[PDB]
């Protein structure tokens, strides 16, 4: 436990134990896959191509989820880098 | 492990031994939030026997009818519009007479579903183990009951056949 | 060190289970999820392929007990949830899961529930250990032939329109 910290990085206690254990090189490409499958998602969604009620496309909305998912992610690859793991 | 009817889960700490009908059924653990088991057993007994009386008249008002035009309707939902105001207020009366009384009595008592009703003597005589025996078998039924009186109220609600 | 894989290291996690450790995990899952929930979901899926490989098998050569049970398991999906079989299935299924969600939870926890036990064997065909350890085995071989047997069955059953051979 205590989740608080005052040095360089948080323990990987505050990744919860499923990302404690993720090897940093792991994390950081998925981290960066997943955000770059986001951005084009919603790029693909909108932007690109114009909204509409016929195109809606679960793929793009579920992946555009992955956006902000990608932040939570490479936080965690960066937390797992300097925790020696 | 300990819970007889889901033989892998461990029944909660409060469903041990007495209390006859313990089977150690209460997945959710509800019994970890009620202080006793005493007001639950006691609700749980009045469900059983309004069940019994809601089935046992849903199949007596599908054959049997009293002799007056009034009681004619067989459907048991839309008997409960047919029939007029009166009869209605005069059992909810009778049943909130009732229940005033077994109001003060409930949240007290250490045995709220015992109300002293033996009129019979089906009791007097009894050993300890023919008693919880007929607890059991008044639990069993009871439960049986609930579930058959839901589904006949859900078949009529969804198809009109009062049975079967 | 592995067993299955010679080439990579033996699994940390994997050490010694009846379900048949031979140490087949190059992708270290493991060391992700506790052993016993991969465990769990794998015998889950082992148990629904087979049901679902013996099921699509069967219903493509015996099965009309009626009208609308005459289709080829492969149409028959949005023909029996439209005939509502699937939705009350679905439902008896979802109570099952509801329930093995606590039964997962109990374990990974304490417990003593070791992973895909429901203490369910009405007719005693194991008897000891030995013979629960073996047919433990058993069960997960088959459960993976079946997952990739179903696997090959659908694919086949839509990559064209045929029978048995598929
Ligand atoms: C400057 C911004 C900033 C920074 C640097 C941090 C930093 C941190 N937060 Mg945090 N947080 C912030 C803003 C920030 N927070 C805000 C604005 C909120 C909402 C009020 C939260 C709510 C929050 C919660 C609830 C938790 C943290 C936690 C953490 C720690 C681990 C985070 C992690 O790897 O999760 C990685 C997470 C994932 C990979 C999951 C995906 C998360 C996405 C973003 C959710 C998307 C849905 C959402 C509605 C949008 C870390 C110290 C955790 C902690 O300290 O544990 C004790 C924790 O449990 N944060
Ligand atoms: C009014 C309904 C009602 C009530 C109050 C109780 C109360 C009780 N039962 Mg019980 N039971 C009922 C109906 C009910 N039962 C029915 C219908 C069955 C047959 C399946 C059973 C079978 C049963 C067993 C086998 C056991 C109990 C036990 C218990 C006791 C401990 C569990 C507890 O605290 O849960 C309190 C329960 C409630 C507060 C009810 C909450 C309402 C939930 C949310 C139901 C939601 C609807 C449901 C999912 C579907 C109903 C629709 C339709 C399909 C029927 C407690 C006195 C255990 C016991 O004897 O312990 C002493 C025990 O082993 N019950
Ligand atoms: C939950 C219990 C319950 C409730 C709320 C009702 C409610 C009703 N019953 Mg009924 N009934 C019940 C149990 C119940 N019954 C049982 C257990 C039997 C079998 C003896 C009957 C036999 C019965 C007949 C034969 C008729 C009704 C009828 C009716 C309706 C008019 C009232 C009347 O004449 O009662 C009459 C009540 C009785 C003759 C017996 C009551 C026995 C009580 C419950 C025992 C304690 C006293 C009314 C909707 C009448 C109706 O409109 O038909 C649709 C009618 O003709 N009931
Ligand atoms: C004036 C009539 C009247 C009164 C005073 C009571 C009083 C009581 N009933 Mg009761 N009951 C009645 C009529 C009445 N009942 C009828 C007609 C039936 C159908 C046969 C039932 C069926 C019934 C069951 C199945 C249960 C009770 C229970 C209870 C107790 C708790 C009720 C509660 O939470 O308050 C609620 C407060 C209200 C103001 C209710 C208003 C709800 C609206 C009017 C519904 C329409 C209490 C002793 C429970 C009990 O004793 O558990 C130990 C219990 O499980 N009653
Ligand atoms: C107690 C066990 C039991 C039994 C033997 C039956 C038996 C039957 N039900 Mg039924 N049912 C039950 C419980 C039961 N139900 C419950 C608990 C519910 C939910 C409250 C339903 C809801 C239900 C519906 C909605 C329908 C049936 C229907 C039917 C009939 C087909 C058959 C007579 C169907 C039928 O033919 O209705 C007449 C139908 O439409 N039942
Ligand atoms: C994962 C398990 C699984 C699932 C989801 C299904 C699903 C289905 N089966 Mg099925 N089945 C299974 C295992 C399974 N089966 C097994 C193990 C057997 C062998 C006993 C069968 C034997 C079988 C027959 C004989 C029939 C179905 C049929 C059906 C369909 C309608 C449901 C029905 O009325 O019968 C439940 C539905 C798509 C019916 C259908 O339309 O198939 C053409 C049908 O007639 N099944
Ligand atoms: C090759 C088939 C096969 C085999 C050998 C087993 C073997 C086993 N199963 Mg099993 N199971 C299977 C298929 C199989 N399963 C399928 C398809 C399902 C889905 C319905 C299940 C669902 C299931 C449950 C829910 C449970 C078991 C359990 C068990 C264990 C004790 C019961 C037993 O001896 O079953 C012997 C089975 C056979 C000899 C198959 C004969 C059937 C002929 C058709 C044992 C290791 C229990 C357990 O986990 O104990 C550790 C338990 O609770 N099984
Ligand atoms: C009356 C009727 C139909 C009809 C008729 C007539 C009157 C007869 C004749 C007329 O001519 C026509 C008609 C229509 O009227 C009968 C219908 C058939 C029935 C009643 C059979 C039901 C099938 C059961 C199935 C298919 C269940 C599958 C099992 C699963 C288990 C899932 C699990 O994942 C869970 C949840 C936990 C895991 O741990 C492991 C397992 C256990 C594998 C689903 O994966
Ligand atoms: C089924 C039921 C309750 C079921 C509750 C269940 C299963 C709960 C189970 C659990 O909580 C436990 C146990 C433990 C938890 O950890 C897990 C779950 C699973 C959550 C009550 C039925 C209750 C059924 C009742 C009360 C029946 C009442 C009958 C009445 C009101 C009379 C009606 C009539 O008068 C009219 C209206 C018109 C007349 O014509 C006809 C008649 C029939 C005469
Ligand atoms: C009535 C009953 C018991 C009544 C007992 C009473 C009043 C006893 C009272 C006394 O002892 C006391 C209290 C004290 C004693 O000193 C005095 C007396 C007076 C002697 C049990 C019913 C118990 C009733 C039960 C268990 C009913 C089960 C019903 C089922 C399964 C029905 C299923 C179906 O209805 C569906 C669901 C759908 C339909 O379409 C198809 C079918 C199949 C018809
Ligand atoms: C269903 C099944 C086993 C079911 C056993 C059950 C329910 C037993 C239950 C019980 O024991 C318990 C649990 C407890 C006991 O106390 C009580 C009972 C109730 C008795 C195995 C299926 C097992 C199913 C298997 C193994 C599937 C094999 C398929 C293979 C090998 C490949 C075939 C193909 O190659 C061809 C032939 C041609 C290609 O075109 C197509 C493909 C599909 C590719």
């Amino acid at each position: 436990e205590s989740t608080y910290w005052e040095g360089k990085a948080p323990p990987s206690v505050v990744l919860g134990p499923f990302l404690s254990k993720i090897p940093s090189g792991v994390l950081g490409p998925a981290s960066l896959v997943a955000l770059i499958v986001g951005s084009y998602c919603t790029h693909e969604s909108n932007i690109f191509n114009t909204l509409t009620v016929d195109t809606i496309y679960p793929a793009y909305v579920l992946g555009s989820f992955l956006t902000p998912i990608s932040w939570g992610l490479h936080v965690a690859a960066w937390i797992q880098k300097m925790n020696k793991a | 492990a300990q819970s007889k009817a889901l033989p892998f889960l461990k029944a909660p700490a409060k469903l041990d031994g007495s209390l006859a009908g313990d089977f150690g059924f209460d997945p959710m653990g509800i019994s970890d939030q009620v202080a006793n088991l005493k007001y639950v057993r006691a609700a749980e007994l009045k469900h059983c026997r309004v069940a019994m009386l809601g089935f046992l008249g849903w199949v007596v008002q599908q054959y049997v009818h009293l002799p007056g035009e009034i009681y004619a309707e067989s459907n048991p939902l839309k008997a409960l519009t047919s029939v007029p105001l009166l009869s209605q207020i005069q059992i909810f009366l009778f049943i909130g007479a009732i229940e005033l009384a077994t109001l003060d009595q409930t949240y007290t008592a250490d045995k709220p579903w015992d109300l002293g009703f033996d009129p019979l003597n089906f009791s007097k005589g009894k050993s300890e183990q023919q008693m919880k025996d007929l607890e059991v078998k008044e639990l069993k039924n009871g439960r049986v009951a609930m579930i058959a009186i839901m589904g006949l109220i859900a078949q009529t609600l969804y198809t009109g056949v009062p049975l079967f | 060190k592995s067993k299955a894989v010679p080439f990579l290291p033996r699994p940390a996690a994997l050490d010694g289970s009846v379900v048949g450790d031979v140490g087949f995990d190059p992708v270290g899952f493991t060391s992700w999820l506790p052993l016993s929930y991969l465990q769990e979901a794998e015998i889950k899926h082992c148990r629904i392929a087979m049901l679902a490989t013996l099921g699509w098998i069967v219903a493509d050569f015996v099965h009309l007990p009626g009208a609308v049970h005459e289709v080829s398991s492969l149409a028959a999906h949005d023909v029996a949830v439209k005939s509502g079989a699937l939705a009350q299935i679905l439902i008896w299924t979802s109570i099952a899961e509801a329930i093995s969600v606590i039964a997962i939870s109990q374990m990974l926890e304490g417990s003593g529930r070791q992973p895909g036990d429901f203490k369910f064997d009405p007719l005693n065909f194991a008897k000891d250990e030995k013979s629960l350890k073996k047919m433990q085995l058993s069960e997960l071989k088959n459960g993976r032939l079946a997952m990739l047997a179903f696997s090959g069955i659908v694919t086949q059953a839509a990559l064209t329109g045929h029978a048995f051979p598929y």
